DNA sequence: ACTGCTAGAGATTTTCCC
DNA sequence: GGGAAAATCTCTAGCA
DNA sequence: ACTGCTAGAGATTTTCCC
DNA sequence: GGGAAAATCTCTAGCA
C-alpha cells in the first residue's frame, strides 16, 4: 500500500541544474519532493536539488 | 572581511571598495558609505 | 626581494601594468605581482565571468511590458514551462497591469512574480492586487534585465510570431493573441517534447500529484534514521543528507 | 512479460477494467493495456467549452465554462459585439485547449468574425451552466464591495470560484480538476498518437502492440503474443 | 500518409508551427516535417549559429575612429599581435586618415589595412594614399562591425587604460598616447607572454627570417616527389597535400 | 542551386530567396533581384 | 649546409586556429612558411593551415 | 650533455665566440653559454634614440633617429615647443622601446614638459646624425612634387628612408634592422631576467646554471658540471 | 537578502536496422 | 558492423 | 568574392617538489 | 604520492 505509491512517485522525471552550469540536466529519477529541495537520481547519482532549480514533469510519452 | 569593487545603475564606472554583506549565487548585497546595494555578479569583484 | 615590490609598486602607480608584465619586469612570482595590481583601487574594473540561474519553481511567473506600433503588451510568462499569457494594454500604467494580474492569477495558480523595477509593477495597486491574490513580489535588480531573462526572450519570441502572423489580422490585439496561440500550442519542443500549453499542465498537475503522493508517504514512514526521508539499498536520505 | 498480459486478459474478462488501470496493475504498455480492452465485446468532452453573456449593473460580462470541470472564464466586455466575442473566444483558445463552443445563438455569436476566429483557432461551433452562472452572480455580490470597477470585481469571482471553492468528490477546486482533466486528454491524445504511428506496421501477418528493446508484442488473431517488421 | 502532409502544410499556412509540433500532430517524420517547415519563407528568420574568423596575417592592420570626450581618436591595431598605434585627430575626415595612414605606413611594415565602411577610410583621399604606399584596402561588410574585431576589442581596452590615467594627463592627446605606451608595453600576456610592442617584432622578425630562411632551403631542396615542399620520415608534404 | 534567406543593412526583417553565388568561411555573396550582396553568414540561410 | 636551416625552421613555434573553431590551438612546430599556407606539426600531425590563420613567432622565453 | 659544453669551453678558449654561436653550435641553453663566456678573462645601445629640429619652409620638423640602426622619425611641429617635443616624445616612447634621448640642449628640449614626459615614459636625457638630416631632406627634395603639404611629405620621405632605401652590409632597410636589433635586445633582456631569476638559488655550494626535466647544471669552482637546490 | 534565456541551425555522437 | 535516423551538443541573436 | 575579439576573473587540470 | 604552484580552460563585457 505503500511501496506502490513510492515507485508511483518515482516515475516523475526531473530537469534539474546546478549552482554554475548553465545547462539542463537531463531526467533524473523524482526520489522525494520537499517545500525546498527535492531528492532525485540522476546516473545512480542521489543529488539534492534546490525546489527553484528542478522541473518536475510526468512525461506523457510514456505511451 | 572582503572588498567589493561594483558596478552600478547605467554607470560605466566602478565604485568600491564596499563592505560584503551577503554573498549568493548570482548577486551580492554589499554597503557602499552607509548604503545597502545589490549588485549582480558580474557587475562586482570580491577581494 | 623587496627592491623588486618597491619599485613594482612605484611603476604600478604610473602605468596600471598587470601582474604579468610586473612578474616579467621585477623578478616577481605571480602571488605578489597579483597581490599588487589587486591592492590598486584603479585595475578593479572586471566581474565575474558567470551568469546566475533564474527561480524556476512552478508557482513564479515574469511579466513584463514590451512595445509594438506604438502600442504597449503586457506579457507573463509561466518560467518553468513558457507559457505566455499577453494583453494590450491601453497605457503602461499600474491600474492595468494590477487588472491582468488579478485576472492572470485568477487563471493559473500564481505564487510568485518577478517584475522589473518599471513603474507599473513598483506600484501601490499591482501591490494590493498581489495582497488580495495572495501572490508574493519579487523585483528583479534594477538595470539589470538579465534577472528576468525567461521573459524578455519570450517577448523576444512573442515579436517574432506576431511579426509571422501580422498580415492576418487587422488590429494587434488579435495577432498578440494569436501568437499567443501559436506559441502555447502550435509550438513543440524543449523539456518533453511538449508544447507550452502541455508543458504547463503537466509541470501543475505533476506539482499537485506529487505533493498528495509525498503527503500520503510521509504519514506512514516515521522512522528515525541515526528523520527518515528515502531509504534505498544502497544508501538513505535523511534531514537533507545522503548518508551511505 | 506475457505473465502480466494473461493476468491482464482474465482480470479484464472477470472485472473490466480500463486500460489505465491495468497499466498501472500489471507494468503493460498502455498500447497493449488498450488492445486488451478493444479486443473485449462489453466494453465496446475535455474540449467542450460553453459561452453566455450576464448582465449586471448594465454591463455585459462574456462567462465561458469547462463544462468538464466547471472552471471560468468571465471578462466585462464593452458591448455584445461579434469584434469582442471573438477577441473573448482567441484568447481563451490561446489559453486553453478550445475545441469546442456551445453558445446561445445570439446576434453576436452568430457573426462573421467569432466565424472567422473559431476557423482560425480551429474550434468548433454549436448552437447546468445556469448554475455557474448563478455562483458567479452570487460571488460577485458576495465581493462587490472589495473593487471598485466591476471589471476588477468580475476577476475576483474568478478567481473565488476557481481556487478558493473546493467540493465534488476529491474536494478539488475547478483548476485541480481542469489541469487533471487536460494531462488526462493529453494523456489520451499521445496514446492515439502512438497508436495511429504503429497501425500501419505488420509483423511476419500480425499487428505491432509494443517494439521494445528486446521484445516485439504482436497480435495474430486475437492472441497478444510476445516475440524477440515490414511497413 | 500524404493526407498528412496536405493538412499540415494547411495548417502551417496559418500557424506557422515548427518542424516538431507537424512531426507530433499529423504523424510526419521529422525530415517530412522539417521540408516543410523549410518551404515557408516566412520561418526562415535565423542564421546560422557561428563565427568567422578575422584575417591575421603578418601584414594587415584594423583602423577604425573612436569617440572619446567630444574628440576624435583614430586608432590601428596589428591584429597579430595588438599593436596598438593611436592619434587624436581634429576632425574624421579622408585628409587626417589619409595622414595617420601614411605614417603608420613609413613607420611599420603595413601591407594591409582592414577598415569599415566609415566615409573617413572609403574616400579618394585615403584611396591615393594606399596607392603610394603599397597598401591593400579591405572594406568590411556594411554594419557587421565583428568583421572588424580586433580593432574594437583594442578600443575597449585603449578607453579602459585611457580611464585609468586620465587623471595624469591635462590633456586628452597625452592620456592616449600614455595609454598606447601602456597597452603596447606595460602589459603581458597573450601568445608568448610578450606585451604587444614585443610580439610585433617577433612576429615581423620571424616574417623576416623564416622568408630568408625557406628562400634558401627552396634552391637547394629540388625534388620531384610522385614538387618536395618537406620531407620527413613519416610522411611528405608536396605541391599542397600530406602524402604518407 | 540554393536559397538563401538574409538580413540586410539595420533592418530586421529578413529577405530573400535569392541565388548563392559564393559561400566562404564567414560570409556568402548572393544575388537578390539583380544585387550582388555580400552578407555573413550569421546573417544569412543557406537551403 | 641545409639540415641547419631546417632545424632552424623549425625552431620556430606556430599558433594556428581551425574553420569553425574560434580557440587558438597551441603552439606548433614550423615545418614549411609558404606566401598563402604554412605546414606545421602539431601533436605529432602534419597540418597544412592557411598563412592567414597563423601567428609564427620565435618565442623569446627560449632562454 | 657535458659533450657540448666540453666542446663549447674548447671552442671559446681557441675561438672567443660569443654566447649566441655557442649555444647555435653545440645546442646548449644560453644561460650555460654565457656563463663559458664569462668564465673566461680574455672577453671580458638598442634604445638610445638622438633627436634634433630642421627647418623647412618655415616650418620645423622634428626627427628622431634610432643611432643604432637608422631608422627615423619625423614629424612637422607646430613650433619649437617644449609641449610639441614632449608630445613626439610620448608617441616615440609609446611605438618604440625608447630608454635614452640624445638632444642638443635647446630651449624645447630642456623644458619642464620634456622632463616630466622623460619621467613618466623612463626616458633618460643627455645634452652621424646630421648624415641622417641631409639625406632625409634630399629625400624630401625628390618627394615634395608629389605631395600639396610639407606634413604629407616628410612621411613619404620617412617612408622612403625605412623601407625603400635598403643598404649597409646585408642590403637590408633601417626598418629590419631596427626589428632585428630590437629582437636582439628582447633576447638580451629575457637571458638576463633568465639569470636573475636563478642567481639566488644555490645547489649543494655550486651555482645553478639550468635545470632540467631530468639534469641540473652546476657551476662549482669554474667547472661546470652536470648532476641529475635551495634558495 | 538574488540570479540569462530560448528557439533554431548545423555539427557531432549515439542508437536502431537489418 | 556500416548506413541512416534520431538524439544530443554547440553556438548565436535579441529581448531587455 | 569574407569572416569577433581581447583581457581579466575564477575554476579546473597538469606539472613540479620533495 | 600529496600539496602547492603554474598552466590551461571557461565565460563575460564592451567595443562597434
Ligand atoms: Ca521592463
Ligand atoms: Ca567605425
Ligand atoms: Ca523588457
Ligand atoms: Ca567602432
Ligand atoms: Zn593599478
Ligand atoms: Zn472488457
Ligand atoms: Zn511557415
Ligand atoms: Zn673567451
Amino acid at each position: 500500500e505503500l511501496q506502490k505509491q513510492i515507485t508511483k512517485i518515482q516515475n516523475f522525471r526531473v530537469y534539474y541544474r546546478d549552482s554554475r552550469d548553465p545547462v539542463w540536466k537531463g531526467p533524473a529519477k523524482l526520489l522525494w519532493k520537499g517545500e525546498g529541495a527535492v531528492v532525485i537520481q540522476d546516473n545512480s547519482d542521489i543529488k539534492v536539488v534546490p525546489r527553484r532549480k528542478a522541473k518536475i514533469i510526468r512525461d506523457y510519452g510514456k505511451q | 572581511n572582503f572588498r567589493v569593487y561594483y558596478r552600478d545603475s547605467r554607470d560605466p564606472v566602478w565604485k568600491g571598495p564596499a563592505k560584503l554583506l551577503w554573498k549568493g549565487e548570482g548577486a551580492v548585497v554589499i554597503q557602499d558609505n552607509s548604503d545597502i546595494k545589490v549588485v549582480p555578479r558580474r557587475k562586482a569583484k570580491i577581494i | 626581494f623587496l627592491d623588486g615590490i618597491d619599485k613594482a609598486q612605484e611603476e604600478h602607480e604610473k602605468y596600471h601594468s598587470n601582474w604579468r608584465a610586473m612578474a616579467s619586469d621585477f623578478n616577481l612570482p605571480p602571488v605578489v605581482a597579483k597581490e599588487i595590481v589587486a591592492s590598486c583601487d584603479k585595475c578593479q574594473l572586471k566581474g565575474e565571468a558567470m551568469h546566475g540561474q533564474v527561480d524556476c519553481s512552478p508557482g513564479i511567473w515574469q511579466l513584463d511590458c514590451t512595445h509594438l506600433e506604438g502600442k504597449v503588451i503586457l506579457v507573463a510568462v509561466h518560467v518553468a514551462s513558457g507559457y505566455i499569457e499577453a494583453e494590450v494594454i491601453p497605457a503602461e500604467t499600474g491600474q492595468e497591469t494590477a487588472y491582468f494580474l488579478l485576472k492572470l492569477a485568477g487563471r493559473w495558480p500564481v505564487k510568485t512574480v518577478h517584475t522589473d523595477n518599471g513603474s507599473n509593477f513598483t506600484s501601490t495597486t499591482v501591490k494590493a492586487a498581489c495582497w488580495w491574490a495572495g501572490i508574493k513580489q519579487e523585483f528583479g535588480i534594477p538595470y539589470n534585465p538579465q534577472s528576468q531573462g525567461v521573459i524578455e526572450s519570450m517577448n523576444k519570441e512573442l515579436k517574432k510570431i506576431i511579426g509571422q502572423v501580422r498580415d492576418q489580422a487587422e488590429h494587434l490585439k488579435t495577432a498578440v493573441q494569436m501568437a499567443v496561440f501559436i506559441h502555447n500550442f502550435k509550438r513543440k519542443g524543449g523539456i518533453g517534447g511538449y508544447s507550452a500549453g502541455e508543458r504547463i499542465v503537466d509541470i501543475i498537475a505533476t506539482d499537485i500529484q506529487t505533493k498528495e503522493l509525498q503527503k500520503q508517504i510521509t504519514k506512514i514512514q516515521n522512522f528515525r534514521v541515526y528523520k527518515l526521508l528515502w531509504k534505498g539499498e544502497g544508501a538513505v536520505v535523511i534531514q537533507i543528507k545522503v548518508v551511505p
